[PDB]
């Protein structure tokens, strides 16, 4: 199944903007479809520029990543480990 | 003679010279034209030609210039490549819509969207995306190319420092740039300023009245002389040899 995680922003969702372009090479390196998502239940697709910029605005409010396939677990991770610096 | 707000310390004297970069939205024309499949390949095409043009561009400036602009270019030159921003402008040619009016409209709908984005800390990636579209434009034709422009040495004379239009002139023959504004921590400031390469700003000039005319850029104390009394300047020389070559040298102002 699906393995999604919320994480609070903190005014920064990881380092600069790094994390964002990243989990584009990350999608590439590890199988399973990362999908990001807002409190405001805005589907910010990683798999798209427009959604990223409206992530900017999630500072200091709460998302919804999630994470499909084998290494889902793995891209999750990863992407939470960047947003915890 | 003009105080200019200095963003980058440092001294530099060349020619002033503009870049190539003009407004082609202008150039927005309206008809039908029977080529879906011959567009949409031309399209991708060009963006081979675009991409990694873009690509290489980044490379080069990762092996010298700083991180950050690889940072900033790399996420963009993947967007580009994006199947997203391709299929788009291939939707508009479905209908029978031209790639070169198409990619212009494709961009400018596109830059409404990243505006709609409160958070400068990228929205601002907007105005990247317009020289994105100027790139594209020129590469969507190839008999328009070329470094552009590649001289032996002068500065760059742009309203806002934008990294965009550095990222296609060669740092070599490039050692520092005047804007009228451009102020702030933009991503061209921040980039230009870490580079350690001399920038002013405030510059209420304009370029037209610059062509190849001489400049005197002085980071240390943003000011910009024009052609002034070569006696003065040779005073200047004297100044700083004097000994005192830091702070600002005992001079006017505010005795």
């Amino acid at each position: 199944m699906t393995v999604k995680q919320t994480v609070e922003i903190t005014n920064k969702l990881g380092m600069h903007a790094r994390p964002a372009m990243k989990l584009f090479e990350l999608m590439q390196g590890f199988d399973a479809e990362v999908l990001l998502r807002n409190d405001e239940g805005t589907e910010a697709e990683a798999n798209s520029v427009i959604a990223l910029l409206m992530l900017d605005s999630a500072k200091g409010r709460q998302i919804e990543v999630e994470a499909t396939g084998p290494q889902e677990e793995e891209a999750l991770a990863a992407v939470i480990a960047l947003f915890n610096s | 003679r003009i105080r200019a707000l200095p963003a980058a310390p440092g001294v530099a004297i060349a020619e002033g010279w503009q870049d190539a970069t003009l407004p082609l939205m202008e150039q927005v024309y309206q008809a039908s034209t029977l080529d879906p499949a011959l567009e949409r390949e031309r399209l991708t095409g060009a963006l081979e030609e675009a991409a990694n043009e873009f690509r290489r561009y980044s490379k080069r400036f990762a092996a010298g210039a700083q991180k950050e602009t690889a940072a900033i270019f790399d996420l963009y030159s993947h967007l580009l490549s994006d199947t997203r921003l391709r299929r788009e402008l291939f939707a508009e040619v479905d209908k029978g819509s031209v790639a070169e009016w198409a990619v212009k409209t494709v961009i400018e709908k596109f830059a409404e969207q990243f505006a709609a984005l409160s958070d400068n800390y990228l929205k601002e990636r907007a105005g990247d995306l317009r020289a994105l579209g100027q790139r594209l434009l020129f590469h969507l034709d190839d008999a328009n190319q070329g470094p552009n422009a590649w001289p032996e040495r002068f500065i760059l004379v742009a309203d806002e420092l934008s990294a965009t239009t550095l990222a296609e002139l060669p740092q070599d023959r490039l050692v520092g740039v005047v804007v009228r504004d451009g102020a702030a921590n933009s991503q061209a400031a921040i980039m230009v300023r870490a580079l350690g390469i001399p920038t002013v700003m405030g510059a209420d000039i304009q370029p037209s009245v610059l062509h190849r005319r001489t400049l005197i850029v002085d980071g240390y104390r943003g000011e910009l002389l024009v052609d002034p009394e070569p006696v003065l300047l040779q005073e200047y020389q004297r100044l700083i040899s004097e000994e005192i070559e830091l702070s600002r040298l005992a001079e006017d102002d505010v005795n």
